[PDB]
RNA sequence: GAUUAAGUUAU
RNA sequence: UUUAUAACUUAAUC
């Protein structure tokens, strides 16, 4: 029978399934020791491997563990998708029944390490040596030394176990009086916000022998790796403290002798307590900059509002700013019957055609805005394997080595569009143009300098979109404050422009698909993989389910280019401002203030780039887990076996960064797992032989990683694999691919779903777009998009372009390479000479 | 100048919002704190004079706002008005199991601190 | 047949919307339900049944 | 060939 | 009352 083991020999290392002294007298008195002349079928490593390598239909060990310890019963698994966090959110209750066993295992491990310290034993703890009752039973590899000076090594044990501590909510009992679940909850003082001593007590209770220093307040951290280390612990401990203690911290201030309420700090779940450095209790007059800062600050709005109890959502309500709730609806789309009659005349929409309408404007009733916001219930506090994440961040950072960055002055910021919303409450009086014009460059620079020493919390406003789709779902967009946007541009714009200007890199944001760009992107991803297949995946609920750890990680990777301009305190306050503005800010949704649990924000300046960082992070995690879960003895290649050994050593045995191994592993991924990444979309060209042997990640490994780290189930129905490179990727950025003869050589052309273009023709979101002058331009754009359909073997697809050209002829009559009524205008858009 | 106009608008809004603040409840909360600094989330919770409840269905109604007075957040609240999603006044006698499908939902309940 | 049903349902919801039906949420919710069901349907019989049910709403008021 | 506007697509 | 980025098209102007 196969069992999970955590192995590190001179020969083999890893965490994988394998086919399976007189120092006991120095430990027999410890009540965490099993009796040796009792034990259960499964160890802690079986649970850890089952939840870290989840596969449905290959999960009988997890079923047996769940039914053995009365988490559920055998009939629970007859329900469809019993394991899915989204289709069956009750599964979290089933996993939470294991929390007490894991907490008792942690306590018994602390007792065992105390006993080893007293007895003078040196040894490495492993999960497979501990029963599911928490008893420790394997001592064969320990070493005697002077009693009272033992040294238990626990890096791998705690690091591997960490993701399960939040999935089972092991620390739930700490919310109760005397840590007993049968007694009532501890009732805290509502004014208590610090909790630093409680955090230290939790750390010493459960992680006494964790070797690295923990900072309850991340403002005391030493670098970004220390920030990640201590934020990971803060995520676990913050689940114990009351939700009302988190967020902006407020104080009474006097201006003109008149009392205001202003935020002088912030209590973060992940970063602890942060206090503002520039606070002055008495002020004679308020400048424009302080007017802006206090208008953005939610303190005034929340303090002046009514108390709100919203039962429609599971999210934490702050205050109602208006006496009446708003129930904004979504209109249906307008119909372009002039174009539909033309299309039917030319023979479309007959029965049995492969081309049919599927994209519509879907109406939404008054519950839409709050119903959509409630999908943040998929965001859950996730603890990461910290050693694995700390290696991944060094590998992920290698993908961003080629870009320049750093802070710029306000006089050189490029703002694409000034005539757009400034957010709440600034949208009440003007657009972004107003605030960019009113503030001089020195005022903008003084506002930016202020955010390097103080945290400014802001309010994000959420609005429903009006957009065509095949899905009934209503889509909302998050509008951020001008105060946050203005400083975020001055922090990030140099790097964002550098990324968007680069060609041939892994991140393909800013690359055009026109004039041969699509062909160049595919030849770049195909680069030199020698048994190539293609793969693509989807992130379910990406914008809502993203853990806060990986968003903070993505923010720190973007801020690594700020070594010469920013100090470490400046960088910490920049991160704290980013968190308080886009991670856990307050959301204005229908006139009421709510706390966003986490996840990304659509209106954030860095959203696409941060999502690209997240996608790369998840892919590197999948590759690392695939490599460490394989049987090292079965790896035929000497080089890959040595690579697996050094990878394990570099994650769990070393703590300094081994730059040479980061370079070598990055080269290995570039050689065998080359990626094309745009936000959350990805195409991978991977070595098929290595993927079949478990040497590089496959869809299985992404499924497992997304289960244990992102809290979602990725079903294979939405994933794809293509075995022939003469075919393109199946689906990338909503475009299919065809190999087309163009001139003397073959090129890859992107083409849309014909239903999408016909929907964009038939339905519009404003009646004014029926005017010929705008309608002609709109159909020129849709014909530029539809043109590659003529190369498709399916004549029903080809006729979609000719319909658009015929309609353009009709419109031009009602009203040569630049004459858009002839096909040569469109053909020129897809040829290399731009 | 737009500069002065927006300065006036921001300062007017900031000073107008103080008609509610500086109530002695706020001072009682802030002064006994060890350092005068309190979480923002507890300020409306402990000091707001009015509570708005939004109820999606009758099962949540019986569990939260049964009777003319109910308790929430360690206080007693007395119902002033109930309105539906159409902002029309709904009498307490109308809200029943048998009548419930006739009412528009959600219901918005406003209450004053006792 | 089906495409005509969908295109007619869209303009029918539009004409209901411009007659201020959405200011009565209890009826607007059912109009939206019928509209989305018609667009998501793949058989013309259910589409016709829901389309006539939706058109009855316009026929009830003065139109 | 540099700003300004409008529009389409993608995320 | 409608965010962020990227690409493209069209019309202007020195
Ligand atoms: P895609 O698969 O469409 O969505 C994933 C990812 O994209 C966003 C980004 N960036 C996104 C999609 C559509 C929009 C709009 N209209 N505005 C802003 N951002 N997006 C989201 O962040 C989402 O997570
Ligand atoms: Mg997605
Ligand atoms: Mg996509
Ligand atoms: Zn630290
Ligand atoms: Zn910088």
């Amino acid at each position: 029978v196969y069992r999970a083991f955590d192995i590190y020999n001179d020969k083999v290392a890893g965490f994988a399934k394998f086919l399976k002294e007189t120092i006991y007298n120095l430990l027999k008195d410890c009540p965490a020791v099993a009796k040796h002349d009792r034990l259960t079928k499964y160890t802690m490593a079986d649970l850890v491997y089952a939840l870290r390598h989840f596969d449905e239909g290959n999960c009988d060990t997890l079923k047996e563990i769940l039914v053995t310890y009365n988490c559920c019963d055998d009939d629970y698994f007859n329900k469809k998708d019993w394991y899915d966090f989204v289709e069956n959110p009750d599964i979290l209750r089933v996993y939470a029944n294991l929390g007490e066993r894991v907490r008792q295992a942690l306590l018994k491990t602390v007792q065992f390490c105390d006993a080893m310290r007293n007895a003078g034993i040196v040894g490495v703890l492993t999960l497979d040596n501990q029963d599911l009752n928490g008893n420790w039973y394997d001592f064969g590899d320990f070493i005697q030394t002077t009693p009272g000076s033992g040294v238990p090594v626990v890096d791998s044990y705690y690091s591997l176990l960490m993701p399960i501590l939040t999935l089972t909510r092991a620390l739930t009992a700490e919310s109760h009086v005397d840590t007993d679940l049968t007694k009532p909850y501890i009732k805290w003082d509502l004014l208590k916000y610090d909790f630093t001593e409680e955090r230290l007590k939790l750390f010493d209770r459960y992680f006494k022998y964790w070797d690295q220093t923990y900072h309850p307040n991340c403002v005391n951290c030493l670098d970004d790796r220390c920030i990640l280390h201590c934020a990971n612990f803060n995520v676990l401990f913050s689940t114990v403290f009351p939700p009302t203690s988190f967020g902006p911290l407020v104080r009474k201030i006097f201006v003109d002798g008149v009392p205001f309420v202003v935020s002088t700090g912030y209590h973060f779940r992940e970063l602890g307590v942060v206090h503002n450095q520039d606070v002055n209790l008495h002020s004679s007059r308020l400048s424009f900059k302080e007017l802006l800062v206090y208008a953005a600050d939610p303190a005034m709005h929340a303090a002046s509002g009514n108390l709100l109890l919203d039962k429609r959502t599971t999210c934490f309500s702050v205050a109602a700013l208006t006496n009446n709730v708003a129930f904004q609806t979504v209109k249906p789309g307008n119909f372009n019957k002039d174009f539909y009659d033309f299309a039917v005349s030319k023979g479309f929409f007959k029965e049995g055609s492969s081309v049919e309408l599927k994209h519509f404007f879907f109406a939404q009733d008054g519950n839409a805005a709050i119903s959509d916001y409630d999908y943040y219930r998929y965001n859950l506090p996730t603890m990461c394997d910290i050693r694995q994440l700390l290696f991944v961040v060094e590998v992920v950072d290698k993908y961003f080595d080629c870009y320049d960055g750093g802070c710029i002055n306000a006089n050189q910021v490029i703002v694409n569009n000034l005539d757009k919303s400034a957010g709440f409450p600034f949208n009440k009086w003007g657009k972004a143009r107003l605030y960019y014009d009113s503030m001089s460059y020195e005022d903008q620079d003084a506002l930016f300098a202020y955010t390097k020493r103080n945290v400014i919390p802001t309010i994000t406003q959420m609005n429903l979109k009006y957009a065509i789709s095949a899905k009934n779902r209503a889509r909302t967009v998050a509008g951020v404050s001008i105060c946050s946007t203005m400083t975020n541009r001055q922090f990030h714009q140099k790097l964002l422009k550098s990324i968007a200007a680069t060609r041939g890199a892994t991140v393909v944001i800013g690359t055009s698909k026109f004039y041969g760009g699509w062909h160049n992107m595919l030849k770049t991803v195909y680069s030199d993989v020698e048994n190539p297949h293609l793969m693509g995946w989807d992130y379910p609920k990406c914008d809502r389910a993203m853990p806060n750890m990986l968003r903070i990680m993505a923010s720190l990777v973007l801020a690594r280019k700020h070594t010469t301009c920013c100090s470490l305190s400046h960088r910490f306050y920049r991160l704290a401002n980013e968190c308080a503005q886009v991670l856990s800010e307050m959301v204005m949704c229908g006139g009421s203030l709510y706390v966003k649990p986490g996840g990304t924000s659509s209106g954030d300046a860095t959203t696409a780039y941060a999502n690209s960082v997240f996608n790369i992070c998840q892919a590197v995690t999948a590759n690392v887990n695939a490599l460490l879960s394989t049987d090292g003895n079965k790896i035929a290649d000497k080089y890959v076996r040595n690579l697996q050994h050094r990878l394990y050593e570099c994650l769990y045995r070393n703590r300094d960064v081994d730059t040479d191994f980061v370079n070598e592993f990055y080269a290995y991924l570039r050689k065998h797992f080359s990626m094309m990444i745009l936000s959350d979309d990805a195409v991978v060209c991977f070595n098929s032989t290595y993927a079949s042997q478990g040497l590089v990640a496959s869809i299985k490994n992404f499924k497992s990683v997304l289960y244990y780290q992102n809290n979602v189930f990725m079903s294979e129905a939405k994933c794809w694999t293509e075995t022939d490179l003469t075919k393109g990727p199946h689906e990338f950025c909503s475009q299919h691919t065809m190999l087309v003869k163009q001139g003397d050589d073959y090129v890859y052309l992107p083409y849309p779903d014909p239903s999408r273009i016909l929907g964009a023709g038939c339905f519009v979101d404003d009646i004014v777009k029926t005017d010929g002058t705008l309608m002609i331009e709109r159909f020129v754009s849709l014909a530029i998009d539809a043109y590659p359909l003529t190369k498709h073997p399916n004549q029903e697809y080809a006729d979609v372009f000719h319909l658009y050209l015929q309609y353009i002829r009709k419109l031009h009559d009602e009203l040569n390479t630049s004459r858009y009524w002839e096909p040569e205008f469109y053909e020129a858009m897809y040829t290399p000479h731009t | 100048d737009k500069r002065a106009k927006v300065t006036s608008a921001m300062q007017t809004m900031l000073f107008t919002m103080l008609r509610k603040l500086d109530n002695d409840a706020l001072n009682n909360i802030i002064n006994n704190a060890r350092d005068g600094c309190v979480p923002l989330n507890i300020i409306p919770l402990t000091t707001a004079a009015k509570l708005m409840v939004v109820i999606p269905d009758y099962n949540t109604y019986k569990n939260t706002c049964d009777g003319t007075t109910f308790t929430y957040a360690s206080a007693l609240w007395e119902i002033q008005q109930v309105v539906d999603a159409d902002s029309k006044i709904v009498q307490l006698s109308e809200i029943s199991m048998d009548n419930s499908p006739n009412l528009a939902w959600p219901l918005i309940v406003t209450a004053l601190r006792a | 047949k089906m495409s005509d049903v969908k295109c007619t349902s869209v303009v029918l919801l539009s004409v209901l919307q411009q007659l201020r039906v959405e200011s009565s949420s209890k009826l607007w919710a059912q109009c939206v339900q019928l509209h989305n069901d018609i667009l998501l349907a793949k058989d013309t019989t259910e589409a016709f049944e829901k389309m006539v049910s939706l058109l009855s709403v316009l026929l009830s008021m003065q139109g």
